[PDB]
RNA sequence: UGUGGUGGCGAUAGCGAGAAGGAUACACCUGUUCCCAUGCCGAACACAGAAGUUAAGCUUCUUAGCGCCGAUUGUAGUGAAGGGUUUCCCUUUGUGAGAGUAGGACGUCGCCACGC
RNA sequence: GCGGUCGCCUCCUAAAAGGUAACGGAGGCGCCCAAAGGUUCCCUCAGAAUGGUUGGAAAUCAUUCGAAGAGUGUAAAGGCA
RNA sequence: UGAUGGAGGUAGAGCACUGUUUGGACUAGGGGCCCAUCGGGUUACCGAAUUCAGAUAAACUCCGAAUGCCAUUCAUUUAU
C-alpha cells in the first residue's frame, strides 16, 4: 500500500552501476500528476505485494499529500540476472 | 422516341414511391450499353476484323474501336498491341431506340427460352450480357453471317441495390424467369 | 549498320555539320533545315555524296 | 458510376501551372459567371477586381459578358498604374469565354 | 457525331402480323411503304413477321 | 552427411560475424525453457541431438519450441592447399546465440520430467545454460 | 582463379560550400547524382543534377514540408 | 454575419462514422444550330439555355476507429580516462539512444467580392 | 611455372565529410533512337473481387477497392505520381 | 578550444518494404477414392483472400548518433 518514497535527482551518469549492485529499483512514475519523478526502491519491497494483495493492484504512491493509485506496467529484466529493472508506473485515479 | 416520354409518363413515379425518396434526384437512371466484340482469332486471321465492325456498322450507326492487348503472353500467342476487340458505346436516342429493338424486335429470335440468369447484377446493380449468336436482328443478313460468333452487353446503370434495377428493366422489357 | 556522316551546304557547299543515321531505317539522304556560319542564314542540309 | 467532380481537376491543372511587380489575373468559369482577380505574391493581396453580372455588364448571355469584363479590369488596373501582367490560363483551354477576357485585357493597357 | 464516318439510321417504321411497333430506327432501309405522320416519314422496310407477341413471355 | 535445416539461399558466400550483445523477448509459447549464457555458434546438427535427447524421454511427446534456426553458411578449404584464391565451397548452416535468451521451450509435462529433458539436452550444445519459467506479468494465465 | 576484383573510380559527390558562406557567382554546392535537395532560391541545376549559386550571397539550407530539402542562397 | 474566389503554415490540416442546408453564390440539371470535340460516343472537352432538385458534390456542426505530433528516468552504444581476462568483460567521468506511453490533436494566420 | 587477369561503369566491404588495399563478395560495357530529341496540350499505373457466348486460372470488357505494390531502350544504385 | 547553423545512414531492438523465417486461428478451395452413379470432401497440408503472436541483415530499413569534418567580419589563448 504504502511504500517508502525517495525522490531523485536529475542526471545519473555513471553512478547507476552502484545502485544495480546494491539491489536498488530507480522507479519511472508518468502518468495524471507527476511527469517524472524517478524513486529509489529496494528489490525486495515489490514481490511482497505482488504475491501478497495481488499482481496488479492498487499500490499507492504517496508522500501525505494526494492519494495515488498506480498500475505497474513493463520492465526489462536482463539474461542471466533475473533482476530487476525498467520499473514504469501509471498513475490512474479511482 | 418512347421512353423518356414513358419514363417520365410511367417508369418515374411509381420508383418514386415504391422507394419513397426525398426527391426525383435519387431516381435510378441508365447511362451506357457497353458493346464488346470479343474476337481473339486475330493471331489466326487479322481478316477476322473484317466481319465484327461490318456487323456492329449494321447494328449501330457507328464504327467501333480496335482494342489493343496490354500483354504480351504466348499461351495464347499474344504480343502487346496485338488487336483483340471492339467496342461500342451508346448515348442519347440511341439508348431507347437499341434497347426496343432488344426487347420488342430481335431478342424472341432465341429459341428455347430460358429467360436471363437473375444473378447478373455485377453486385451493385449493372447487367451483364453474354449473347452466342448474331442473328438475331432484322438488321443482319444470312450469307454475311459465318460464324457463331456473339455480343457482350453490359447495361451500365446508376443504382446502388439490384432491385431497383430489377424493378427498372422489367418495366423496360427484359424477358426474365 | 549505323554511320558516322556529315552534312553539307547545298548552297555555299561546305561540310558543315555531324551526326549519325541508321543506315536500314533511313536509306537515304537527309535534309534537315541547319544554321550554317558562312551565310549567316538558315540552309536546307544534305548528306554528302 | 462516381461523376467525377470538376474543380479538382481545374483545380490540379492550376498546380500545375503555377508551378512554372509584374502581378497574376485570374480567369474562372461557373454555369453562369467569370470572375477575375489581379494577385501579388508573397503579399497576398488582390489589387484590383471586375465582377461577372453583378455591376454593369449583362445585356446578353454570350461571351459578350466576358469581353465587358476583361475591360472593366483593365479599366480599373490602369487608375492603378500596372501594365506588366502574367495571365493565368486557369485549368482550361483557350476557346470559349476566355479569349473574350484576354483580347480585351490586351488591348485597353495592360502590356504583353 | 464526327463526321463521314458513320452509317445510317432513320426512323425505320416497323411493321408484324399485328401490333405494330411503329417507333424505331434501322439500317436497311428503301422502298416507300407508309411513310406516317403519326410516326416517322421515312421507309418502313422492317416488316419481318416474328411478333415478339406470343412466345410465353408475353402471354 | 544428415541435414536439418536449410534456407532458400540467395547468396553463397557471407561475411564472418562479431559477437558482442545478443537480445529479444523470453517465453512465450511454453512453461519451461533454457537460456545461454556464453555466446558461440550453434550449428545444424546440435539441434538434430537436442531434438533426439528431448523427445526420447518425452513419451509420447507433449509441445517441444524450437526457437533459434541456422541461417548463415560456413565456407572452408580443403587440407593442404596454400592461401591465396577467392572462399572455399559452403559447407554447413550455422547460426549465432549470445547471452540468455532461449533456445527451447517446453509444456505439457511436469516438472520433474521437464528438467530431465532439459539437463539431458545441454549437454550437446557448448554454452552453459539455465532453466527459465513464466515468471509474473499482467497475467500467465 | 576469381571472377571479380574491378571496380569504377570514386567519383567525388558531397556538399562542396557549407551554410554561412559567401559564394561566389555559378559555384557548385552539392553535387549529386538523382535529385536528393531540390534548388529554392536562385539555384539552377546543371546536366548531372548539381547546383550553383546564381547571386553571389549566402547558402543556407531548408527543408520542402516533409520529405525533402532546399538550398538558397540570399545577396546582401 | 453567410457564401464564393484566392494563398502561407510539416496530416496537430488528413482517412473514417453521423446530422443539417439552398437568401446570394456554387453545384446537379436541359440541349447542341453556332466556335470546337470524340482514334466510336456532346461522358469529358467547347458553346448555347434555366423547367426542376438539395439526392450527390460542396459547406457548417459531432466523434479519438485508422493515420499524424509527441517530454522528462528508463536502459545496446558510445568522447575521454583506466583495470584484469584479452575470442571478450568491468569501473569513474561526457553525452544519449526509438521501443514502450503519459498527453496534444476533428486546424491556424492573410486578401478581395457579394449578401444580412 | 601451369590456370586467371590487364581500359571503363554500378553495388558492398569503406569505420554515419571526401578519400583507401586483397588471385575479397555480386553484375554490365566497346551500343542503340530520325524519333525513344525539342515544344504545346491532354492522361494516370500493378493487382484483387463481382458478373460476361465460344473463354482456357489467365484474349478483350464493365464496376468497386487500390500510394505506387508498376513503368522508366539498355547492369546496379540514386530519383520520378 | 567555447558558442551557432548544416551536410550524412554508421553502432540495431524495430510484423514501414526486399529476401530468410517458427507456432496458433481461419478457409476460397481443392488432396487416388470424395462419403457419393441433391446434403457432410471429410482425418489431414492448408499459403496467397485473411489475421494473432514470436526471429533476423553486408550488398534490408520514415529516424537519429559520440562534434569527427566543412563553415562564421564571433569569442579567449598561442604562433604560425
Ligand atoms: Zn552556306
Amino acid at each position: 500500500v504504502q511504500l517508502e518514497v525517495k525522490e531523485r535527482a536529475i542526471r545519473p551518469r555513471s553512478l547507476r552501476n552502484q545502485l544495480r549492485h546494491e539491489g536498488k529499483v530507480p522507479a519511472i512514475v508518468y502518468g495524471y500528476q507527476i511527469e517524472s519523478t524517478p524513486i529509489y526502491f529496494e528489490e525486495k519491497d515489490l514481490s511482497k505485494i505482488l504475491r501478497e494483495h495481488g499482481a496488479n493492484t492498487v499500490i499507492k504512491m504517496t508522500v501525505d499529500g494526494k492519494n495515488i493509485n498506480t498500475l505497474m506496467s513493463k520492465a526489462q529484466l536482463d539474461t542471466f540476472t533475473g533482476q530487476m529493472l525498467h520499473v514504469e508506473f501509471l498513475s490512474v485515479n479511482m | 422516341n418512347r421512353l423518356k416520354e414513358k419514363y417520365i409518363k410511367e417508369v418515374t413515379p411509381s420508383l418514386v414511391e415504391k422507394f419513397n425518396y426525398s426527391s426525383v434526384m435519387q431516381t435510378p437512371k441508365v447511362d451506357k450499353i457497353v458493346i464488346n466484340m470479343g474476337v481473339g482469332d486475330a493471331v489466326s486471321n487479322a481478316k477476322n476484323l473484317d466481319k465484327a465492325v461490318e456487323e456492329l456498322a449494321l447494328i449501330t450507326g457507328q464504327k467501333p474501336l480496335i482494342t489493343k492487348a496490354k500483354k504480351s503472353i504466348a499461351g495464347f500467342r499474344l504480343r502487346e498491341g496485338m488487336p483483340i476487340g471492339a467496342k461500342v458505346t451508346l448515348r442519347g436516342e440511341r439508348m431507347y431506340e437499341f434497347l426496343d429493338k432488344l426487347v420488342t424486335v430481335s431478342l424472341p429470335r432465341v429459341r428455347d427460352f430460358h429467360g436471363v440468369s437473375k444473378k447478373a447484377f455485377d453486385g451493385r446493380g449493372n447487367y451483364t450480357l453474354g449473347i452466342k449468336e448474331q442473328l438475331i436482328f432484322p438488321e443482319v443478313d444470312y450469307d454475311l453471317v459465318d460464324k457463331v460468333r456473339g455480343m457482350d452487353i453490359v447495361i451500365v446503370t446508376t443504382a446502388n441495390t439490384d432491385e431497383e434495377s430489377r424493378e427498372l428493366l422489367a418495366q423496360l422489357g427484359m424477358p426474365f424467369q | 549498320m549505323r554511320v558516322n556522316i556529315t552534312l553539307e551546304c547545298t548552297s555555299c557547299k561546305e561540310r558543315n555539320y555531324l551526326t549519325n543515321k541508321n543506315k536500314r531505317n533511313n536509306p537515304d539522304r537527309l535534309e534537315k533545315q541547319k544554321y550554317c556560319p558562312r551565310e549567316r542564314k538558315v540552309t536546307l542540309h544534305r548528306e554528302t555524296k | 458510376i462516381t461523376k467525377p467532380d470538376k474543380n479538382k481537376t481545374r483545380q490540379k491543372r492550376h498546380r500545375r501551372v503555377r508551378n512554372k511587380e509584374c502581378p497574376r489575373l485570374n480567369i474562372f468559369r461557373s454555369n453562369k459567371n467569370i470572375y477575375a482577380q489581379v494577385i501579388d505574391d508573397v503579399a497576398g493581396v488582390t489589387l484590383a477586381s471586375a465582377s461577372a453580372l453583378d455591376k454593369e455588364i449583362s445585356g446578353g448571355t454570350k461571351t459578350e459578358t466576358a469581353a465587358a469584363v476583361g475591360k472593366l479590369v483593365a479599366e480599373r488596373a490602369a487608375e492603378k498604374g500596372i501594365k506588366k501582367v502574367v495571365f493565368d490560363r486557369g485549368g482550361y483551354l483557350y476557346h470559349g469565354r476566355v479569349q473574350a477576357l484576354a483580347e480585351a485585357a490586351r488591348e485597353n493597357g495592360l502590356e504583353f | 457525331m464526327k463526321q463521314d464516318i458513320h452509317p445510317n439510321y432513320q426512323p425505320v417504321v416497323f411493321m408484324d402480323s399485328t401490333t405494330g411497333f411503329k417507333f424505331l430506327s434501322g439500317s436497311t432501309k428503301g422502298s416507300s411503304e407508309t411513310v406516317e405522320w403519326e410516326d416517322g416519314n421515312t421507309y418502313p422496310l422492317l416488316r419481318v413477321e416474328v411478333t415478339s407477341d406470343s412466345h410465353p413471355f408475353y402471354t | 552427411m544428415l541435414v536439418p535445416k536449410r534456407v532458400k539461399h540467395r547468396r553463397e558466400f557471407r561475411g564472418k560475424m562479431r559477437g558482442e550483445a545478443k537480445g529479444g523477448k523470453e517465453v512465450a509459447f511454453g512453461e519451461w525453457g533454457l537460456q545461454a549464457t556464453e555466446s558461440h555458434w550453434i550449428t545444424n546438427r546440435q539441434i538434430e541431438a537436442a531434438r533426439i535427447a528431448m523427445t526420447r524421454y518425452m513419451k509420447r511427446g507433449g509441445k517441444v519450441w524450437i526457437k533459434i534456426f541456422p541461417h548463415k553458411s560456413y565456407t572452408s578449404k580443403a587440407i593442404g592447399v596454400r592461401m591465396g584464391k577467392g572462399k572455399g565451397a559452403p559447407e554447413g548452416w550455422v547460426s549465432p546465440v549470445k547471452r540468455g535468451k532461449i533456445m527451447f521451450e517446453i509444456a505439457g509435462v511436469p516438472e520433474e520430467v521437464a528438467r530431465e529433458a532439459l539437463r539431458l539436452a545441454s549437454h550437446k550444445l557448448p554454452v552453459k545454460t539455465k532453466i527459465v519459467k513464466r515468471e509474473e506479468m499482467g497475467g500467465e494465465s | 582463379s576469381t571472377s571479380n576484383g574491378r571496380d569504377s573510380e570514386s567519383k567525388r559527390l558531397g556538399a562542396k560550400s557549407a551554410d554561412g558562406q559567401t559564394v561566389t557567382g555559378g559555384s557548385i554546392l552539392y553535387r549529386q547524382r538523382g535529385t536528393k535537395i531540390y534548388p529554392g532560391v536562385n539555384v539552377g541545376i546543371g546536366g548531372d543534377d548539381t547546383l550553383f549559386a546564381k547571386v553571389d550571397g549566402v547558402v543556407r539550407f531548408e527543408r520542402k514540408g516533409r520529405d525533402k530539402k532546399q538550398v538558397s542562397v540570399y545577396p546582401v
